[PDB]
């Protein structure tokens, strides 16, 4: 239901220059608006938090601002390390219009561990099962969340559960398609009936603060939903 | 629209778990980690509160 429009595609910046990255929210989701920065082959790695706050570690060259609706990410002194690939992440999933991603912007230049596996190449109705293990994480209950990625597109919301009860919540492409459950360790989610449309990399992301962003990110597992051909 | 109702419901079931799962604290370690565990236990009922406003406020808005 909620729409993060993310503007401008790509932004072609020599080093020092102003690099100004904006997202519209289809509904008002106030504070609940967090920066990432996407290195390639790389997890994202949380920038900015709560509209306007900085990360632990992350330079003060990376401003965020928040009017009502509008959201503005801006990084200021540019360096060549600054060449990544940024989204932002609006809502909650328990929510009413749910969390979704913003389109991202592609930028040229001139202790708690997630780990999931079960990324293979099924065939297309094969019922699918990734899992994701948790480990290291000083809380009992947090959101688990599962971000995909088909190749060359961005981030997507599947779902996400707290991992206390039973509460899981989807995107609405995801719904009755996917299935997250909970364990000892471990989280898992499960693809019913995948079509080649679902040829992704799938992450799962904590929010170790319930504040509606994630903090810790997994490496990733490579899902490919192709037939066999011949050698 | 049928869907936004059984959200609502799922959305309070989670706020109770919530609440449910933050208990009041037991008393130990002399009047020190017994003001310590009272301290901790107020920080997460307010935040518990706030996440239950905004939360809720989607579905009332």
């Amino acid at each position: 239901e909620l729409v993060m429009t993310q503007t401008p595609s790509s932004v072609s910046e020599p080093v020092g220059g102003t690099v100004t990255i904006k997202c519209q929210a289809s509904q008002s989701i106030s504070s609940w608006l967090s920066w990432y920065q996407q290195k390639p082959g790389q997890p994202p790695k949380l920038l900015i938090y709560d509209a306007s706050n900085l990360a632990s570690g992350v330079p003060s060259r990376f401003m965020g601002s928040g009017s009502g609706t509008e959201y503005t990410l801006t990084i200021s002194g540019v360096q060549r390390e600054d060449a990544a690939t940024y989204y932002c992440l609006g809502g909650y999933p328990a929510a009413s219009y749910r969390t979704a991603f913003g389109g991202g912007t592609e930028l040229e230049i001139i202790q708690e561990q997630l780990v999931e596996s079960g990324g293979r190449l099924v065939t297309p109705g094969t019922a699918l099962t990734l899992t994701c293990k948790v480990s290291g994480f000083s809380l009992s209950g947090f959101w688990l969340n599962w971000v995909r990625q088909a190749p060359g597109k961005g981030l997507e919301w599947v779902g996400a559960i707290y991992r206390g009860s039973g509460s899981e919540w989807y995107a609405s492409w995801a719904k009755g398609r996917f299935t997250i459950s909970d364990t000892s360790t471990t989280v898992t989610l499960k693809l019913t009936s995948p079509t080649t449309e679902d040829t992704a990399t799938y992450f799962c992301a904590a929010d170790t603060t319930d504040n509606g962003y994630f903090t810790i990110w997994g490496p990733g597992t490579l899902v490919t939903v192709s037939s066999h051909h011949h050698h | 629209s049928g869907d936004s109702d059984e959200d609502l419901l799922k959305a309070v079931r989670l706020i109770k778990f919530l609440y449910q799962s933050n208990p009041p604290p037991n008393p130990e370690g002399t009047r020190q980690a017994r003001r310590n565990r009272r301290r901790r236990w107020r920080e997460r009922q307010r935040q518990i509160h706030s996440i239950s406003e905004r939360i809720l406020s989607t579905y009332l808005g």
